């Protein structure tokens, strides 16, 4: 099914005034970001989603500055992006779910803080 | 656990105004789409539009838009449909639902559906006319009321076997007439005692019709 | 637009027996698709998304397959809450579309009903209005042609007829037709009647009466 270029875990400081997670789907066919749909999970909570057919993200209001770059999803990119400030009280293990027109797949990449 | 709870009934007039509400609860009503579906009696499943009650995005199906209005407000967690103008064409049950936040877009939890019902007409109570006769059959006829709905019974509840009470029908009047028969033994004709009981809570009428050859 | 279409409008089948449902569309929607369960007085109740995945506290019986334009929702043993009205649902564009929808009835053996004919009351007549009743009970199937007759004259636009829905004991159905005529009109004639065609009949049933 769907493949990823996995990454362990990523590590930010004091010095990181952003955090960005990865996720990269290697095998995607999608031509069109309509025939996508990625939700980010931490704890088991949607703490991110965008919906392909409606255009639109969302998210909580804990991760207010939570987002993925839109042009880059069909070059399988879904990283996300979000302030350190949502950063510092969320370290542990986020699960990037890539709904990609008939297939579906995920990957885990943990966020620790050094 | 997640609940939608609708408004109650609405029995309107061609050419009012109408706002019919739906508040979520045990969850998160912020985070969801709201959909709403409207289903004319006899009829299937019209998806109407969407909302997002977070920054109040609204999504209208084509054959809805400019006919209706969707509204939400955070504050109460309630999301609306408001018409302008009702028509008579306008009446049918209305659900709210909650979109899932999945790539099929489904929906997961439903309101319990909002009747309305629009015509000229106004609050009337029915007239109840006898039904006369190895089994044999009698009834009575509830016709002339609105609006819906009329509760039958007969003997006061005493006998359900072999009860039949048809779905009313609107007349050209835009009044509602309804049938409610029972078989009973043709040898019973004669001793038992058959009443019918018709209940209109529109119009607060009570009557018990004795059915006899 | 993506047209949602169902097929068949209705399945009679009998209790145990496996139903298969279709839904074709005007085009791919890509696995989401819906499906849901409607009985009379409740609520639309969610079976199936993402074309195969059943939903919490959904019966291993609901089954639901297909990709790209041709769908299938299947029922491997009926039971008799599962004997309703069925929907498809899209969700890959907006707008999304419901399906027109499938009912399941319950099959059972032919049932000839039993007619019986109602002259209008007394008191009805007293206001100015005769109605009169043909009654249809307890049959199946659910097709039935009721025809009135008023002095040996087919009658035709002053008849209306409602049916009950398929009892829960024996599966059958019911209808009731009532003929409006004008005080002046119900006077102006002597033989009414109502000639019942059924598929349990071998001869049309014609139950009459005279006025007066
Ligand atoms: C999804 O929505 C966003 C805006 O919410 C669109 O992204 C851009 O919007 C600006 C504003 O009009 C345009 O100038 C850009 O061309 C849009 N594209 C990009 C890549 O920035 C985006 O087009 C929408 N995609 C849809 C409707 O499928
Ligand atoms: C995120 O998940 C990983 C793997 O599922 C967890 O990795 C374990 O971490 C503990 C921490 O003490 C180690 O002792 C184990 O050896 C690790 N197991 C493996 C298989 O790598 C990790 O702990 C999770 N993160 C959090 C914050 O719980
Ligand atoms: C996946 O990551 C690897 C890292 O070596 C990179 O070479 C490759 O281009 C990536 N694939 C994508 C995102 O297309
Ligand atoms: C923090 O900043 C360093 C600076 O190079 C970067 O390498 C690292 O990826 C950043 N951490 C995160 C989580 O983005
Ligand atoms: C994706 O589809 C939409 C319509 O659904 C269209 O407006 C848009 O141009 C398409 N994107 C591409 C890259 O073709």
């Amino acid at each position: 099914q769907l493949l990823f270029n996995k990454t362990k875990s990523v590590e930010f400081t004091f010095g990181n005034d952003t955090v960005v997670i990865p996720c990269f789907v290697t095998n995607m066919e999608a031509q069109n970001t309509t025939e996508v749909y990625v939700k980010w999970k931490f704890k088991g909570r949607d703490i991110y989603t965008f919906d392909g057919a409606l255009n639109k993200s969302t998210v909580p209001t804990d991760f207010s500055s939570a987002k993925i770059e839109v042009s880059q999803l069909l070059k399988g990119d879904a990283s996300l992006k979000m302030d350190k400030s949502d950063a510092v009280s969320h370290t542990g293990n986020y699960t990037c779910e890539v709904t990609e027109l008939t297939r579906e797949g995920e990957t885990i990449i943990e966020l620790k803080y050094r | 656990e997640v609940q939608l709870v609708q408004s109650g009934a609405e029995v309107k007039k061609p050419g009012e105004s109408l706002k019919i509400s739906c508040k979520g609860s045990g969850y998160s009503f912020t985070d969801y789409w709201i959909g709403w579906v409207r289903q004319m009696p006899g009829k299937g499943l019209e998806w109407m539009g969407i909302i997002y009650p977070g920054d109040s995005d609204t999504r209208y199906s084509p054959s809805f838009q400019g006919q209706v209005t969707i509204s939400a407000d955070k504050s109460i967690s309630t999301a609306y449909l408001q018409w302008s103008s009702l028509k008579a064409s306008d009446t049918a049950v209305y659900y709210c639902a909650r979109v899932g936040r999945f790539a099929s877009h489904q929906l997961d939890y439903w309101g319990q559906g909002t009747l309305v019902t629009v015509s000229s007409a106004s609050t009337k109570g029915p007239s109840v006319f006898p039904l006369a006769p190895g089994t044999a059959a009698l009834g009575c006829l509830v016709k002339d009321y609105f609006p819906e709905p009329v509760t039958v019974s007969w003997n006061s509840g005493a006998l359900t076997s072999g009860v039949h009470t048809f779905p009313a029908v609107l007349q050209s009047s835009g009044l509602y007439s309804l049938s409610s028969v029972v078989t009973v033994p043709s040898s019973s004709l004669g001793t038992q005692t058959y009443i019918c009981n018709v209940n209109h809570k529109p119009s607060n009428t009570k009557v018990d019709k004795k059915v006899e050859p | 637009e993506i047209v949602l279409t169902q097929s068949p409008a209705t399945l009679s089948l009998s209790p145990g027996e496996r139903a298969t449902l279709s839904c074709r569309a005007s085009q791919s929607v890509n696995n989401r698709l819906a499906w849901y369960q409607q009985k009379p007085g409740q609520a639309p109740r969610l079976l199936i998304h993402w074309a195969s995945t059943r939903a919490i506290g959904i019966p291993a019986r609901f089954s639901g397959s297909g990709s790209g334009t041709d769908f299938t929702l299947t029922i491997s043993s009926l039971e008799p809450e599962d004997f309703a009205v069925y929907y498809c649902q899209q969700g890959a564009s907006w707008p999304f579309t419901f399906g027109q929808g499938t009912k399941v009835e319950i099959k059972r053996t032919v049932a000839a009903p039993s007619v019986f004919i109602f002259p209008p009351s007394d008191e009805q007549l007293k206001s100015g209005t005769a109605s009169v009743v043909c009654l249809l009970n307890n049959f199946y199937p659910r097709e039935a042609k009721v025809q009135w007759k008023v002095d040996n004259a087919l009658q035709s636009g002053n008849s209306q007829e409602s049916v009950t829905e398929q009892d829960s004991k024996d599966s059958t159905y019911s209808l009731s037709s009532t003929l409006t005529l004008s005080k002046a009109d119900y006077e102006k004639h002597k033989v009414y009647a109502c000639e019942v065609t059924h598929q349990g009949l071998s001869s049309p049933v014609t139950k009459s009466f005279n006025r007066g």
